[PDB]
């Protein structure tokens, strides 16, 4: 979430200071629109992770209703964000690429 | 067309009040409901 | 003696609910209570009796078809919960006396 | 089969509901009043007198 | 007082559900005719452009 | 199902030769309109019985659709009919009279 990505992923950082996500402290991965692949993707998610994304999500709802945001300090640390799913997810990308693959076969 | 431009005019007056009364009373009631939800404290305290 | 012997300044106890939020809680150990005895008030006498009318619906208890607490009855008929036990929580002049409870994804609603 | 709800038990039940029963009844009646403002009753209404 | 308004007028009023309602309509009267009246006053001070005309119409 | 009861229960015998039931070979008890008391009443029914009333019932449906009836010979033996439920049923009559009783209490 840093200057190129604070301009660009600073649509998610400076301009999600504007578009909100990361300054809202969101989870990058969490932003993926729910899809089936996304669905079972999460089904396979890691546990401690699952809790984490949970608290994140709920909180997001919380301030959302509150229509407030955390301290800009509390606003999320830029860059410095594990790509949570992306190993798991992207793995699934290969999966549905595989079901998709022999499927093509 | 609008003879009630008098008569109907009259009613509009009461309208001005009703909302001003209700609108607040309504909004209040809404807050009256939602208030608790506003302040909620829910804890993420994952064990260890 | 010497110092530091204050009295009980009345106030409100919490007044809330929280779920220790557990998928890991396999089945509800549920409960409720409404004033239980404590030291003081003259009322609790009948409240005792009242809590009696309340009563504690034991899981291990049988006879639900014939159960006395009508609650208990339907709870049998509906198979409407896995426990409830009137449980009197105490503070001088106030408290909560009421059911423990056990249940699946369902009961609590009708329970109240 | 009135005997079903006829017993000192349900009798007592009635004895309970009675005052309330008066209450809700009044609710209905007055409702008819203000709703209707039917002249028949409306007459007796002082300072609710509209003329 | 106001504590018996909030309270007694809960208790001796807003407590009993019915009583709360009977109270409600009981107002419906007073409010109705009243706002009718003062409202008429508003329009009255508004103009005096007609129906005061009769005296001017010389109210035969 | 004999002459007094072939006139009267010969609404069920001669006149359920006319009204059908017993000449249809029905089960007397089975004729009770289904009610709750009837319901759990049957719930308590005896097993071998249950089968019996079953075959009876189904068959009844069968000729019913066929809009035929069994041989008048095959038409049921008059009198000579166990009151199947009536001990069990009537017992339940006391039951709901009992739930009904302490209920009255």
């Amino acid at each position: 979430v840093s200057a190129s990505s604070k301009w660009l992923e600073g649509i998610r950082k400076w301009y999600y200071n504007a578009a909100g996500f990361n300054k809202l402290g969101l989870m990058r991965d969490d932003t993926i629109h729910e899809n089936d692949d996304v669905k079972e993707a999460i089904r396979r998610l890691p546990e401690n992770l699952y809790d984490d994304r949970v608290f994140r999500i709920k909180r997001a709802l919380d301030l959302s209703m509150r229509q407030q945001i955390l301290p800009k300090e509390q606003w999320t640390k830029y860059e410095e964000d594990k790509f949570y799913l992306e190993p798991y997810l992207k793995e699934v990308i290969r999966e549905r690429k595989e079901r998709e693959e022999w499927a093509k076969k | 067309a609008e003879p009630e431009h008098d008569h109907r005019k009259r009613m509009g007056l009461k309208m001005l009040l009703m909302m001003g009364l209700l609108l607040p009373l309504v909004y209040a009631m809404k807050r009256h409901k939602w208030s608790v939800l506003k302040s909620r404290k829910l804890a993420y305290r994952p064990p260890k | 003696d010497e110092d530091a012997v204050p009295t009980l300044t009345p106030c409100r106890f919490t007044g809330s609910e929280i779920r220790h939020r557990e998928d890991g809680l396999p089945l509800a150990h549920v409960a409720i209570a409404v004033e239980g005895p404590g030291w003081a008030n003259p009322d609790n006498v009948a409240l005792q009796v009242a809590n009696a009318i309340i009563g504690h619906y034991d899981c291990t208890y049988g006879g639900g078809m014939h159960l006395s607490s009508p609650l208990a009855s339907v709870a049998v008929t509906n198979k409407l919960c896995q426990s409830f036990q009137t449980f009197n929580i105490c503070y001088a002049d106030t408290g909560l006396l009421g059911a423990h409870f056990v249940c699946d994804h369902m009961s609590i609603d009708d329970m109240m | 089969m009135l005997t079903r709800f006829l017993g000192p038990r349900y009798r007592q039940l009635a004895r309970n509901w009675v005052p309330t029963a008066q209450l809700w009844g009044a609710v209905g009646a007055v409702g008819l009043v203000w709703a209707t403002d039917w002249r028949l009753i409306l007459d007796w209404v002082p300072y609710i007198n509209g003329k | 007082a106001a504590p018996t308004l909030t309270a007694r007028l809960y208790s001796l009023l807003f407590r009993r559900t019915s009583t709360f309602a009977l109270t409600i309509v009981v107002g419906a009267l007073f409010f109705e005719r009243a706002f009718d009246q003062g409202a008429d006053a508003i329009y009255e001070h508004i103009n005096e452009g007609k129906l005061w005309k009769h005296i001017k119409h010389k109210y035969e």
